[PDB]
């Protein structure tokens, strides 16, 4: 069945991760409910609940990524997923510098340099990452230099036995090891049509709909931490608990390698079968009743909406404060520290 | 009969084969080698269907066909960053015993370059990070070999030096790609070399640091 | 605006529409 | 009318014909000129300077010819009426009202001509598959261009390229400005397009010797000066073909781009060469004349020569996106690189997931299938299907980004590598998928 499945499933993500990216979070979920619209109308074979995350990425890869300073968010692990497999080098719009600090930590083992457009050094230190092979993020790209047009859109030049890239007025020998992040703190930014094709945009900017996603998702967190589980459990169903279950297969298919007097020693290794099986039939009733509690988790999602919609907004009150003075300045961590305070430490709850 | 036929013109196939192999690979033309290469596959061609329907005619030709398949792998190991030792690599990792000075392209037609792409493509890549160390070293031995100290005459004194912003430039560029090739991933066997450089560019830099600075004084003092 | 972001076109476009049809077309030197 | 009689002076034939093929052309022109303006797009200039080239490229298309009948003279006519006019419009329905006026304006100063045997639908014209720049049919055009885009993958670039029905004819426009005497090419189009790829596989597919300027920091106008003196040199004294592509990494400093203007209108830049330049650019000029065959001694003789070999062998390809000043338009051949349309689009996704499986024997062909290619076949298959899917997914992106524009929201441009990009995220996918099951099963 997932033979027959693969092919829309592919075709979905890799639109998503190629065309999604700048856009907020309803519009790319907009956009995918309306590739998936097309695919069932041309009888193109895809599972209903494609979960990207899950898709695109495993449970190994996300932890790797929370050990980093990347927030855990359906946003910003969709993010990092474009900046995993990207084919044009990102740019990254991230108003608050998560995001920055998240590639310097995933990419600190390989060396990476962190430069801005603004320094008199760029152009140097960009061509001692184009020479030596070295990771390269460049914020500021609101400042763009065009210099950096053959280098983004990897125009190289093999004469001779060397391959070269054009940049500025000198012939540098592009590396394999090569990778540039460009970044900019400006949600509100314009680039040419140029850059818009030789970069993919990678949006962390927080939204009406992504932090009211985030405010949802925390009270279900906090409130009902049993359809929390569940709903974590069916984000799990999407190949993590088919994950553990074959390497559960493959442990044992590792014990039924050595069998010589000893599987009939005590004639009791069939536990660790049960065990399997156990599981087994644990991770079918979760198959077999997955409709039940996606009903149920959307309920009780709506039962918490009014008040996720009501902080998205209080927020953007708070934002939009400064315009009636300088001083009205309340940063996202503010209103998460308030919200926090509503939801644990509030007394009137005890 | 057409077996007896298909037999014979098998062999001649099979001698432009062998003459292409016996080509050593110090004269091995990649292009002129893709040429002759479709002329012999065109020979395949025109053989009549019948003679095409035999299977060790579509044996050679499918061989042939791989031969311009991995021809392309031809133009990227015929080239001057592959050097000995990367061709060592390949002698280790092949485990065939080859000779460099006896190397022909039979040997590595016969070495499944199709099978072993990864292979190959993994050494030209450490080959191609390597040879773009080797050049800028290169680039700074050209330019700390050939730069000349610009003397410009002090009030019929001295000839003191001018252009002090363009050499500290140069100095604090130098040294500051030195600093990020001991990052290099491939910074393993330029590492003395570098290291080398690295003393005399701070020394440079070191001494101008002091240099500038006394003109300037003796300059002002002798005012 | 800021504050929601979604209706403001429309209201715009008949304001600026409005203060066109008071706005006196020219002024004679 | 005094340069028609000049040009058909070749073909007696056509002599009676070099007075109504100027009315013609003066006709078309003015024509075009009082249907195009530059308020609509700022590269919509016309003056005498097409007209010169439209005789130029009759006058190369008849030269090596013995013998036309009339219907010929016509094509050709028509041929260098749609290079030179139809190319630089961005609309359909300009080039429509172009293609058809084309007709109209042909017929009503010729008349009693065979239309069919006149006027074909593909006009088309190239001397790769033959002697002479010749007519010739779109299919050995498009196996051709293919044999040489496969034979383009290992020599230079390796990256793959699809020869769709805009990439070849832009290929055909380039190649007959690399054949035009001082034929300079402006693309001007949307980024992503493939300008450079193609100007650059055009070039190397005729010889040229692809050069471009390398500008940097604080870039001097000597340094552009001494570009040029080598340019110059190459092209006039070493009689080596160069096609000098410029982008906007530099085309931005107008500063070069006006001094650039004399070498485009009349191919030499006076001042350029002097005192012991010109001493041995009059050197190099007089032993390139005798190696060529000409005894010339004189320094203005020798000079006028190199003026003519540049002329002849230096061609400036300017690659920008739709400041730039009309003269510069008007110096330049202007073709236009407008954004993949659907077919462009069907056919990458189907050359590009070529290697996919993508094949359901048991696909069931949905009534009232979602169509966004026209041509697509009917009943289609799995992997036509597919591609239909990924045409649609790069049009509703287009949607999309027309409807935030709408709303009033900040939007980004979709260019045809974000379809590329798509295309190989899709290939990636897939085939990683695949390998996990298969190794999983
Ligand atoms: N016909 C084609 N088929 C496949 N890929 C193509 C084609 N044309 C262009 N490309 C790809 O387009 C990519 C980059 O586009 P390019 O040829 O640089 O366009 P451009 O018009 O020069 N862009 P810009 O300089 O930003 O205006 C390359 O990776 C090419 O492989
Ligand atoms: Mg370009």
């Amino acid at each position: 069945n997932q033979m027959s499945t693969i092919a829309g499933d592919c075709l979905l993500s890799a639109a998503f991760i190629a065309y999604a990216g700048y856009f907020d979070q309803q519009m790319r979920q907009n956009l995918f409910t309306t590739w998936s619209h097309h695919l069932q109308q041309a009888n193109i074979q895809f599972r209903t609940d494609i979960a990207r995350t899950e898709y695109l990425s495993n449970a190994d890869e996300r932890l790797r990524w929370q050990a980093s300073s990347l927030p855990a968010d359906d946003l910003c692990t969709e993010n990092a997923i474009m900046l995993k497999r990207f084919n044009r080098y990102p740019l990254i719009i991230d108003p608050s510098g998560q995001a920055t600090e998240f590639i310097m930590n995933e990419y600190k083992d390989r060396k990476i340099t962190r430069t801005s457009f603004l320094d008199d050094a760029f152009r140097k230190n960009l061509e001692s990452a184009l020479r030596f092979g070295n990771p390269l993020l460049v914020q500021d790209v609101e400042s763009y230099d065009p210099v950096l047009n053959p280098v983004l859109n990897r125009e190289v030049r093999r004469t001779g036995g060397r391959v070269l890239i054009t940049l500025g007025d000198q012939d540098i020998d592009l590396s394999p090891s090569f990778v540039i992040f460009l970044s900019t703190r400006d949600p509100t930014v314009e680039f040419p049509p140029d850059l818009c094709s030789r970069v993919t945009f990678v949006n962390f900017t927080v939204t009406r709909s992504s932090l009211q996603s985030q405010c949802l998702n925390e009270v279900l967190k906090a409130e009902r931490p049993d359809v929390d589980e569940k709903r974590s459990d069916l984000l799990k169903l999407q190949g993590e608990f088919q994950l553990r279950l074959r390497q559960l297969e493959k442990s044992l298919l590792q014990a039924l390698n050595e069998v010589k007097g000893r599987i009939l020693d005590d004639d009791t290794i069939i536990t660790t079968l049960e065990n399997l099986k156990r599981e087994a039939a644990e991770v079918t009733r979760k198959v077999e009743e997955t409709d039940i509690v996606m009903q149920e988790v959307e309920t009780v999602s709506q039962q918490y909406l009014p008040l996720s919609t009501a902080c998205s907004s209080i927020y953007f009150t708070m934002e939009s404060l400064k315009q009636i003075h300088f001083l009205y300045q309340y940063s996202l961590q503010f209103f998460l520290d308030i919200y926090h305070n509503v939801l644990y430490e509030n007394p009137n709850l005890k | 009969q057409d077996l007896k036929g298909v037999w014979s013109e098998l062999s001649k196939i099979w001698e432009q084969i062998d003459q292409m192999k016996e080509q050593p690979w110090v004269s091995v033309q990649p292009r002129k080698l893709r040429q002759n290469l479709d002329g012999l596959l065109n020979q395949l061609k025109n053989f009549p269907a019948r003679l095409r329907q035999y299977a060790s005619y579509e044996f050679v030709q499918r061989l042939l066909k791989g031969y311009l398949k991995i021809n392309m792998l031809v133009i990227e190991l015929k080239s001057e960053a592959l050097k000995d030792r990367h061709w060592k690599q390949l002698m280790k990792r092949l485990h065939v015993n080859w000779v460099v000075s006896e190397l022909t392209l039979g040997q590595i037609w016969d070495v499944d370059l199709q099978k072993n792409e990864a292979v190959v493509k993994d050494v030209l890549l450490v080959a191609q990070g390597e040879m773009a160390l080797e050049e800028f070293l290169k680039q700074i031995r050209e330019v700390w070999n050939t730069y000349e100290l610009d003397l410009v005459n002090y009030q019929n004194k001295c000839r003191l030096i001018r252009g002090w912003d363009d050499l500290f430039n140069k100095v604090k560029e130098h040294i500051n790609s030195v600093s990020a090739m001991k990052l290099s991933p491939y910074y393993k066997v330029f590492e003395e070399d570098a290291l080398s450089w690295e003393d005399k560019l701070n020394r440079i830099m070191a001494l101008f640091d002091v240099w500038i600075d006394v003109q300037r004084r003796w300059v002002y003092l002798e005012g | 605006m800021l504050e929601d972001e979604d209706a403001w076109m429309r209201t715009l476009h008949t304001t600026a529409s409005n203060w066109l049809h008071l706005i006196p077309q020219t002024l004679s030197h | 009318g005094t340069f028609n009689r000049a040009m058909l002076r070749l073909v007696p034939s056509l002599r009676t014909y070099a007075e109504p093929l100027t009315a013609a052309m003066v006709e078309f022109y003015t024509m075009s000129q009082e249907r195009f303006t530059q308020d609509t797009q700022p590269h919509y200039i016309y003056s005498p300077r097409e007209m010169t080239r439209w005789v130029r490229g009759i006058f190369e298309a008849l030269r090596p010819l013995e013998t036309l009948p009339v219907e010929g003279l016509i094509r050709i006519w028509a041929h260098e009426a749609l290079r030179l006019f139809q190319d630089r419009l961005v609309e359909d329905e300009e080039r429509r009202w172009t293609d058809e006026n084309i007709d109209l304006v042909a017929l009503k100063h010729f008349p009693n001509i065979d239309k069919e045997k006149a006027m074909s639908r593909p006009i088309l014209y190239s001397n790769w598959l033959s002697k002479d720049y010749i007519p010739v049919d779109q299919e050995e055009l498009r196996d051709y261009v293919k044999a040489r885009l496969k034979v383009f993958y290992e020599e230079e670039l390796d990256v793959p390229l699809v020869l769709f029905n805009e990439v070849l004819d832009h290929v055909l426009r380039i190649d007959r400005i690399f054949r035009q005497p001082q034929g300079h090419l402006l693309l001007i189009g949307v980024s992503g397009a493939g300008k450079t790829t193609l100007s650059r596989f055009v070039a190397w597919m005729n010889g040229l010797s692809v050069y471009q300027i390398k500008v940097h920091r604080k870039y001097t106008g000597e340094d552009f000066d001494e570009d040029l003196r080598t340019v110059l040199r190459r092209s006039g004294c070493k009689n080596e073909k160069i096609a000098f592509i410029m982008d906007e990494s530099n085309v931005l400093d107008s500063g070069f781009l006006e001094r650039m203007n004399t070498l485009l209108a009349n191919g030499e830049v006076p001042g350029l060469f002097e005192g012991d330049e010109y001493a041995t650019l009059m050197t190099q000029c007089k032993e390139g004349a005798q190696k060529e065959g000409l005894m010339l001694d004189s320094h203005e003789e020798l000079y006028k020569w190199f003026t003519s070999q540049v002329i002849r062998n230096l061609h400036v390809v300017f690659t920008m996106n739709p400041a730039t000043s009309p003269a510069l338009f008007n110096r330049c051949v202007l073709n236009w690189f407008g954004d993949w349309s659907t077919e462009a689009l069907y056919q990458v996704g189907k050359e590009f997931t070529s290697k996919m499986d993508l094949e359901k024997p048991n696909y069931v062909v949905p009534d009232y299938m979602p169509v966004v290619y026209d041509k697509l076949p009917q009943p289609p298959s799995h992997r036509e299907a597919i591609v239909n899917s990924c045409v649609f997914v790069h049009q509703t992106l287009h949607q999309a980004n027309a409807r935030l524009a709408k709303r009033g929201g900040r939007t980004m441009a979709i260019t045809p590598r974000h379809y590329l990009d798509f295309i190989n995220h899709y290939a990636n996918l897939f085939h990683e998928k695949r390998s996990e099951l298969e190794e999983q099963q």
